[PDB]
RNA sequence: UCCGCGGUAGCUCAGGGUAGAGCAGCCGGCUGUUAACCGGUAGGUCGCAGGUUCGAGUCCUGCCCGCGGAG
């Protein structure tokens, strides 16, 4: 149950971005795990004891330890293509 | 063989700086053939090895899995997207080992982000069984395992979440140790499924495997789902029941090779021989866990994994157009992440979520129900770690038939429950491990069961030579 | 809005080579039918408008309509 179409809408919410080649193969691949997947049986189904964190504060990143992973800076900044 | 070293460290005959260079040696002579590193500690492993005392892990140096954070030293977690990725902080665990004397030797190969049962699927190059260069030494930690058995490091670290580091152990014939979900911190760990991943420990004995456990677990405040809980693991100092309960799960017995079986048996006259009451019990729907498994998990690895863009840190693929470019940056994640996240999009897509997540959500529910009543009248649970011994290159092109590797150890995971692997045996030269389970918190007690069968037998080998 | 099944005589549904069957309708038969049935016969916008094909109810592109399903 899972159309060429699908795929296409998949991997586009995904932003992947796979070759022909590719997606005829997923495409096959994507059916067969679908469906042992699909084989799970359905089920009748906690306290919460979460904490929370002081507000207090804690040393920051240098400034130019954090542009050393950027793959492009502009004075400081993270540089990406334009929108 | 850890404590070992250490012992002969802490009465100077000795020095960490000797260690390093016998280990370092063994490495750049053996690891070219057998491909267990993709990085090494540079200069700051011979610098940070002559400027240390009498700490407990002093002369000892740990092989990390390359999706464990380490500072200063490149993190790839096994893809084309961090090739050249270097944190600028260090994972809570690696901290810890670090301040008790350890150091890092080098990163160990795996599966790109920890998806894959093989080391078929680094981005890098595959990883070779120390117990037979044709076969695979398992995955996704398959670089540590395969380190530790050819004595290429005394310690590891490894990462598990359907089984990643229970199944690498077993085809190499080591110990592997999954800590109950909460005991080690998260923080540090490129994780891909947040709700069931875990940084485990492994190693060549019981007692080194506490050793990593009483160092590198502990509440982290960074972690909120850490538990607060003290390791205490060295306390193997046996009092050991005698007499517990051990129950064998059914399900997993049928459909396992002759040295699986075999190795099984004779496990079971051993816990016998030990003071244990040993009952067949039923882990009623353990066999449909899989399933609910490869539909849990790609759907928190799409929400994981959506972050690796070339915006800020990956790799960038050059496109010029931002949209564009996340795009075709993203299209350098290998063919077996696309599957999955491809699936977690789905399973978490508009009108599929109820039918899909919300189903195996309720079912994650059961197995741990199934579990408590389980516990309630046995003590540990066993069953083999995988239905036979690593298989050869080129095999599991059906890409399901990958995901069926990790048949017996998904349940820990799905559960949370703690669960050791352990060397068993060999069917022909090759190691086949066996799988302990334990309540929620009780990983001291499996650790120590776990020494009893050590002890009463010596069956443990290792494929290279040892220093 | 999206998705998945549907749309064929009047009614309810069968199916890459005259478009079919029973219900009722028409003609013929039958004195006890309960949804009578036997024979013969009539009955069409195959959803609508565009393509592939020598040939399309059947396949493939768009739209209208109905039912159902999603946090
Ligand atoms: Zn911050």
């Amino acid at each position: 149950e899972l159309s060429p179409e699908l795929l296409r809408k998949l991997e586009t919410l995904a932003k992947i971005r796979l070759s022909p080649e590719e997606e005829a193969l997923l495409l096959q691949d994507l059916k067969r795990i679908l469906d042992f997947v699909d084989a799970l049986p359905r089920v009748e189904e906690e306290e919460a004891l979460g904490r929370l964190r002081e507000d207090e504060p804690r040393p920051s990143l240098p400034q130019a330890e954090a542009l050393a992973l950027a793959p492009e800076a502009e004075d400081g900044f993270f540089r990406v293509p334009p929108v | 063989l850890a404590h070992e070293i250490r012992a002969r460290v802490a009465r100077g005959e000795v020095s960490p700086l000797e260690v390093a260079q016998a280990y370092l040696k063994r490495v750049q002579e053996l690891d070219p053939g057998l491909g267990a590193f993709l990085s090494l500690n540079e200069r700051l492993l011979e610098e940070a090895e002559a400027v240390d005392p009498g700490l407990p892990l002093a002369g000892l140096v740990v092989a990390v899995k390359d999706n464990i954070a380490t500072r200063g030293l490149r993190t790839t977690a096994g893809s084309r997207l961090l090739e050249n990725f270097v944190p600028p902080y260090e994972a809570t665990a690696v901290a810890r080992l670090k301040a008790l004397g350890a150091l890092v030797l080098g990163k160990t190969n795996l599966d790109e982000f920890g998806m894959g049962s093989s080391t078929e699927h680094s981005a890098f190059f595959p990883t070779k069984n120390p117990f037979d260069p044709d076969r695979v030494p398992g995955g996704s930690s398959g670089g540590s395992a395969a380190a530790l058995a050819a004595d290429l490091a005394p310690l590891a670290l490894g990462s598990d979440t359907g089984g990643s580091v229970r199944q690498p152990a077993a085809f190499c014939g080591v110990y592997g140790l999954k800590p109950t979900y909460g005991r080690v911190s998260r923080f540090g760990l490129i994780a891909y499924a947040s709700s069931l991943d875990q940084i485990g420990p492994m190693a060549r004995s019981v007692r080194d495997l506490a050793l990593l456990m009483d160092a590198a677990a502990g509440p982290d405040p960074l972690d909120a789902t850490s538990l607060d809980l003290p390791p205490r693991f060295q306390e193997a100092l046996e009092g050991p029941l005698p007499p517990l309960r051990l129950g064998v799960v059914r399900e997993a017995l049928a459909g396992n090779s002759p040295g699986v079986e075999r190795a099984l048996e004779e496990a079971l006259k051993v816990f016998r021989e030990l003071g244990l009451s040993v009952r067949e019990v039923s882990w009623p729907s353990l066999p449909q866990a899989l399933a609910a498994y490869y539909i849990l998990a790609p759907a928190e690895a799409s929400s994981n994994l959506a972050r690796y863009d070339g915006t800020l840190y990956g790799r960038r693929a050059a496109g010029e157009e931002v949209e564009g470019m996340m795009e075709a940056t993203r299209a350098l994640f290998g063919l077996e992440v696309k599957r999955r996240v491809l699936v977690g999009t789905f399973v978490l897509s508009s009108g599929y979520y109820e039918a899909y997540y919300g189903r195996a959500q309720a079912f994650r529910r059961r197995l741990k129900a199934e579990a408590q009543a389980l516990f309630r009248e046995v003590d540990l649970l066993l069953l083999p770690t995988t239905p036979h011994p690593a298989f050869p290159f080129g095999a599991r092109r059906d890409p399901l038939a990958m995901y069926r590797e990790d048949l017996y150890t998904v349940g820990a995971n799905l559960t949370g429950l703690p669960a050791l692997s352990f060397p068993a045996g060999f069917e022909g030269h090759l190691p086949v491990g066996l799988q302990l389970l334990a309540p929620w918190g009780e990983d001291e007690r499996l650790l120590r069961a776990a020494l009893a069968f050590e002890e009463a037998t010596a069956r443990a080998h290792l494929k290279a030579p040892l220093g």
